[PDB]
RNA sequence: UUGAAAGGGAAGGGCUUGAGAUCAGACUUGGUACCGGGCCAGCAUCGGUUUGGAGCGGCAGGAUAAUGGCGGAGGAAUGUGGCACGGCUUCUGCUGUGUGUUAUAGCCUCUGACGAUACUGCCAGCCUAGACCGAGGACUGCGGUUUUUACCUAGGAUGUUGGCAUAAUGAUCUUAAGUCGCCCGUCUUGAAACACGGACCAAGGA
RNA sequence: ACCGAACGUGAAGUUAAAGUGCCGGAAUGCACGCUCAUCAGACACCACAAAAGGUGUUAGUUCAUCUAGACAGCCGGCCGAAUGAACUAGCCCUGAAAAUGGAUGGCGCUCAAGCGUGCUACUUAUACUUCACCGUGAUUGCUGUUUUGACGCUUUCACGAGUAGGCAGGCGUGGAGGUCAGUGACGAAGCCUU
């Protein structure tokens, strides 16, 4: 029942990892990943067992390849991805879209 | 990046009361710029905290947290009923609390 | 040991009332009433705007 | 709040059980309260109740 | 369901005659009446209280469903100070059975949630299903006094959404009391 | 209150003597239709020897207005109970719908004359087809030809509890 | 709606005891707030019979020692005080609290008299009474009664309002330029994005 | 005396939480890196209760709504154009007064065939947000789906993940804050009484 | 002592009477009017005010004069369009004078935060609804599996205010018969103690 997401780690440094889908706001911004392959990764994959694995970090790179590539087509895209999200004085969610 | 902030500013208001009996199990919660009960719909279920400085350290920290849940609105001005796991203390009427976006449902 | 309401759980409702199932695979909630386009009125009841 | 048309928490007024201590009194109404939960016939309820009277109320015959 | 359907478009019909013929349908007074009780039990003079007891009205918010006769009627104007009632519909009827229906089994207050209990104490009387009770109580029944004192007194909850800002008056009065005859199903819809 | 002007019409209960007794209607302003039945018994208990336990109702219909977007003048004459006495008097009223100006009516005696719901008689309201048929100024002044008038001093609502720009009145 | 750290009001023109009510509910819920020019404050209803209230007032004190009554206080900023902490539960220690966040002054004294005054439109005079119904000032009812420093406050008011144009002088002159310069750059790449943007 | 704490014209009390102090407890009498367990939580799904949404759809009734739009007939004025007189206008929303009835604006009444909407009901129609609770403890019953002597939402909460076990958690004591709280006993219709007994404590006391 | 509602220990929801400018939980809510008091008014019981008055203002009733130029004003004219009288009752005012300073509860409020009336939402009792737990009363069953507790176990439902008073079940104290082959100078009893 959670998320697989990534940063990209590239533009990011957010790996990927699992998040809870209660703890997100789902924006409208949209990126192709018909060309992304997820098949591999699975509740085992993440399984508990610092150094982290050359698996993970070959998985990371090879999934972040293919998303940088969508990602160039949106133009600012890769820096709306690579800034903060944080609430502005006389920001009211309930009011905002994302 | 001057700007961190992920929760909407509260207020602890006051508990549930009539005119001369007080409710500790209920606290009225002030969202900023929430000002209807259909604004106020928005965060029924959202998480509260009420983050407040202690004398001992715990693990390091001098920083405690009572947790909370907003469950209803009240009235017609936006305030809501939250409810804390331990009721908040009566000197935090007027003090700050945060109202969470979690759990999100964007 | 618990009650359960009827108008919100579907099993304890077909326990009771077998017919519910019959009632909502025919539509009997919204079924439409064939008639002919007639107005009654226009006589002597036009007795209500005046007297 | 209720309005009453009887009175609250009233006994029955009559004995459930024997007032003497004797034993085997209690075995005899140990008897009859096995045939009268199970045989149906309302002897043994008459004599289940009779059991438990008081001395008054079983004159001697 | 079928003579439901039909008895509505019978009266519709003979409304829409009469009105064509010059005339004028006259509706048959209604034989059945719901009344809530909406006063306490504090200062109740003699003889509405003792109404109000065979009427098995004893709390606050109970309803019975009552048979219109002389009778009946002369009985439920003694207690009209106290009770708010009208002409239920089949749906207010269904949805106070279905939700709060309770039948008195040897002076017990038993959920009625399986035909069975039904059965057991007024197949006799050829009520077989929660829909047969249903009926009987709705199209007032050569069996309705068995199968109304079968069912508990209906014990509601305040209206979700208040009442009047003062009950103690009759409802032509801008009050609650008395009979306010159709308005009983938004009053019930409140309560239940 | 909020009204509905209702057609009641009613009668006495048959008897093996007279078999069809007359019929009579009255037009009630009324919340709802038990409050119509029950003003039409309080009319005709004080126009004739009839009771609701001796009478029948017969109808009870909703009476809508007929051009409920025309802009009419209405009369109402009025039997109502003072402190002192009992007075007869006639008012006019401005109004699209006659429900809303005997609304309108049950206001104004509330607030010029203290009378309540239940000490007015409404004997009758006309809706007055001719311009010379309006007899009060107060309405008499919106009939004049071209009117125009401006709402000097508006003060507009504010959502939030302070404004950091002076208040303006313009309109 | 947001919570200020500081609320500064502009007390001209506000009705006395709608500001109070409004002031009273801020300051209890742990809003600070600072109230300038309570001279320039309003009571509707006539000066005389404001002032015929105020000798009301007066007579009350402590027979058996004038020291312990009432202590009628005749500086308008007084006057919106005690307005206010008849609103407040003040003999308890949250109501003390909320009374310390409070501050009131006739004029605009430093350092308020560089910061940004707000109005208060639920209690503003103009939107609130009638056109044609009268009212009064409470730096004359205040002058009328005892309070001796009216002339200096106006003496002070009238420089720190030709200070003030000077400064507004100068800032309209700089947003004229900044105007000018943002219609320079007006039609550039940037600016037809933020037009379709809304900005 | 020492130590701790509180203290603006009494103090003391109840409820609630904070702070500080004290006490307690599952890694159990745990079993063999692992199995599994305890407590506190997140999420998911369920069941019970319940409050909602600028919710969406279907059906019925009424004057088989009244209106409105379109067509026809009639009419009037707060009389449009035109016309005839005027005061200021290079007739520059020019304007006033008369006339009369659509003209270079329109309106009202009656009506003919359609088409909607409001309102009030019904749906054993659909979607959707939140809160509180989880009593019971092998099976047994009533139903439903039956692809089936099987499965289910159908006679009351489970699944999964994280953290913790020098502790998150709970209780009490002291104290602050919010709110409420008059001195008991007695005789009395009526006591906090400006009615009576009671300074305090121990032992005795009907 | 009035209104509401009557009370076991709790959770959630909803209300009653009363309210929603602040003190105070809930609207400076929507609406039609009225009222300005140099003693306004402000909510039943209830904590007061009358007769009589007012060209203050509002709305009514009935008469009368009116473009065949009403009343007012300059001498029939002159602009032109309404006018006069009596009466009725809303709010306001006069009538309305007491002793400590002081009470619509207070602040304060004037197209109200006042008065009359309508509407929407909202606030909250130990009351109502659902659920948990305690007890009382009733109630279902329990012996070839009753089985070392049947004065027991178990199913179900309803109910719970209380002086004087009655009854029931328990807690505690000195001494007595029996029993624990009970505790105890390796510390009984007593006393102090988050
Ligand atoms: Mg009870
Ligand atoms: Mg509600
Ligand atoms: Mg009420
Ligand atoms: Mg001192
Ligand atoms: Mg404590
Ligand atoms: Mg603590
Ligand atoms: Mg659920
Ligand atoms: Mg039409
Ligand atoms: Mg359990
Ligand atoms: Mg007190
Ligand atoms: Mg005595
Ligand atoms: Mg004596
Ligand atoms: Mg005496
Ligand atoms: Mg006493
Ligand atoms: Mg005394
Ligand atoms: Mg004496
Ligand atoms: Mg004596
Ligand atoms: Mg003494
Ligand atoms: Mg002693
Ligand atoms: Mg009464
Ligand atoms: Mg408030
Ligand atoms: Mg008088
Ligand atoms: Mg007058
Ligand atoms: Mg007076
Ligand atoms: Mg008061
Ligand atoms: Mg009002
Ligand atoms: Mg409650
Ligand atoms: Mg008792
Ligand atoms: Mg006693
Ligand atoms: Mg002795
Ligand atoms: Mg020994
Ligand atoms: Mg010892």
């Amino acid at each position: 029942n959670t998320l697989l997401v990534s940063g990209p780690f590239k533009v990011n440094g957010v790996p990927l990892r699992r998040v809870n889908a209660r703890y997100v706001i789902a924006t409208s911004t949209k990126v192709n990943v018909s060309g992304v392959d997820v098949s591999k990764f699975n509740v085992e994959y993440f399984a508990r067992e610092k150094e982290i694995k050359a698996e993970r970090v070959a998985d990371q790179k090879s999934v972040d390849a293919a998303l940088l590539s969508e990602i160039k087509k949106t133009p600012l895209l890769k820096q709306y991805l690579a800034a903060s999200f944080s609430l502005k004085n006389g920001d009211r969610p309930h009011l905002l879209k994302f | 990046a001057e700007s961190h902030r992920l929760y909407v500013k509260g207020k602890h208001i006051s508990y549930q009361r009539s005119k001369s009996v007080t409710n500790p199990n209920v606290s009225l919660i002030q969202i900023e710029g929430v000002a209807s009960p259909k604004d106020a719909k928005f965060y029924l279920g959202k998480r509260i905290a009420y983050v407040y400085r202690a004398p001992k350290e715990i693990r390091g920290s001098k920083i405690r947290v009572i947790w909370g849940k907003v469950t209803r609105t009240h009235g017609n001005n936006g305030l809501v009923r939250a409810n804390f796991k331990k009721n908040l203390p009566p000197k935090t009427f007027g003090a700050s609390v945060r109202i969470m976006l979690y759990p999100s449902n964007i | 040991v618990l009650k359960k309401n009827p108008l919100k759980n579907k099993q304890v409702l077909l326990r009771l009332n077998p017919y519910a199932k019959a009632y909502a695979a025919e539509k009997v909630g919204s079924a439409k009433v064939e008639q002919a386009k007639v107005k009654p009125s226009k006589g002597q009841f036009a007795e209500v705007l005046k007297n | 709040g209720r309005d009453h048309t009887s009175k609250q928490h009233v006994r029955s007024g009559h004995r459930t059980a024997p007032k003497s201590d004797n034993v085997y009194l209690q075995l005899l109404v140990k008897l009859y309260s096995f045939l009268a939960r199970r045989t149906d016939a309302p002897f043994n309820k008459v004599i289940l109740k009779s059991l438990f009277l008081s001395k008054i109320n079983r004159p001697p015959v | 369901q079928k003579e439901y359907t039909e008895a509505e478009r019978s009266v519709i019909k003979a409304k829409r005659d009469a009105k064509a013929s010059n005339s004028y349908y006259v509706d048959a007074q209604p034989k059945l009446v719901f009344v809530v009780r909406i006063k306490g039990i504090n200062k109740i003079p003699p003889k509405p209280r003792k109404v109000l007891q065979l009427l098995r009205l004893t709390q606050i918010n109970a309803g019975v469903f009552v048979r219109l006769t002389k009778a009946t009627s002369e009985l439920i104007k003694l207690a009209e100070p106290y009770v708010a009632y009208g002409y239920p519909s089949l749906s207010t009827i269904r949805q106070l059975v279905y939700k709060r229906g309770f039948g008195k089994v040897n002076k017990q207050r038993i959920a009625l949630s399986d035909n069975a209990i039904i059965e057991a104490n007024l197949g006799k009387f050829n009520i077989l299903s929660i829909e047969d009770l249903i009926h009987e109580i709705y199209t007032v029944g050569p069996n309705f006094k068995q199968v109304s004192n079968f069912l508990w007194p209906f014990k509601l909850s305040n209206p979700n959404g208040g009442f009047r800002a003062r009950k103690f008056q009759h409802f032509i009065q801008g009050g609650d009391t008395g009979n306010r005859e159709q308005f009983i199903n938004a009053l019930v819809k409140q309560m239940n | 209150s909020r009204l509905n002007e209702y057609q009641v019409i009613g009668r006495n209960l048959p008897t093996e003597s007279v078999p069809e007794p007359k019929l009579f209607r009255m037009r009630i302003f009324a919340p709802n239709t038990v409050v119509a039945k029950s003003r039409y018994w309080y009319f005709l208990q004080k126009l004739h020897k009839v009771k609701k336990a001796s009478g029948e109702i017969v109808s009870v219909n909703i009476i809508s207005e007929a051009k409920p977007t025309k802009v009419k003048t209405f009369g109402i004459w009025l039997r109502y109970e003072s402190r002192s006495g009992i007075h007869n008097m006639y008012k006019e009223y401005r109004d699209v719908t006659r429900v809303g100006a005997v609304e309108t009516m049950y206001q104004d005696l509330a607030a010029r004359h203290r009378a309540r719901f239940r000490s007015i008689h409404i004997l009758k309201v006309v809706e007055l087809e001719k311009t010379d048929d309006v007899k009060r100024q107060y309405v008499k002044q919106f009939l004049t030809k071209d009117l125009k008038f401006p709402l000097p001093h508006r003060v507009q609502k504010s959502k939030k509890l302070f404004q950091a720009t002076a208040p303006t009145t313009f309109y | 709606s947001s919570f200020e750290k500081v609320v500064v009001i502009d007390g001209k023109g506000h009705l006395l005891g709608r500001l109070a009510s409004i002031v009273s509910k801020q300051i209890l819920n742990g809003q600070k707030v600072v109230v300038v020019r309570c001279e320039e404050l309003n009571i509707s209803g006539e000066f005389f019979r404001n002032k015929l209230k105020y000798h009301d007032y007066l007579r009350k004190a402590t027979r058996y020692n004038k020291k312990k009554g009432p202590f009628h206080f005749r500086a308008p900023s007084r006057i919106l005080y005690k307005a206010i902490r008849g609103m407040i539960p003040h003999k308890t220690a949250r109501g003390k609290a909320a009374l310390e966040r409070l501050k009131v002054f006739e004029g605009v004294p430093p350092p308020y008299d560089k910061k940004k005054r707000v109005v208060v439109p639920q209690a503003l005079r103009v939107l609130r009474l009638k056109p044609g119904r009268k009212y009064t000032t409470v730096g004359k009812l205040s002058s009328a009664v005892g309070w001796k420093y009216e002339s200096v406050v106006e003496k002070l008011e009238e420089k720190r309002k030709v200070q003030s144009a000077e400064y507004y002088a100068k800032k309209k002159a700089l947003t004229k330029k900044l105007n000018a310069a943002k219609a320079s750059t007006a039609e550039s790449e940037a600016a037809q994005k933020l037009a379709a943007f809304g900005y």
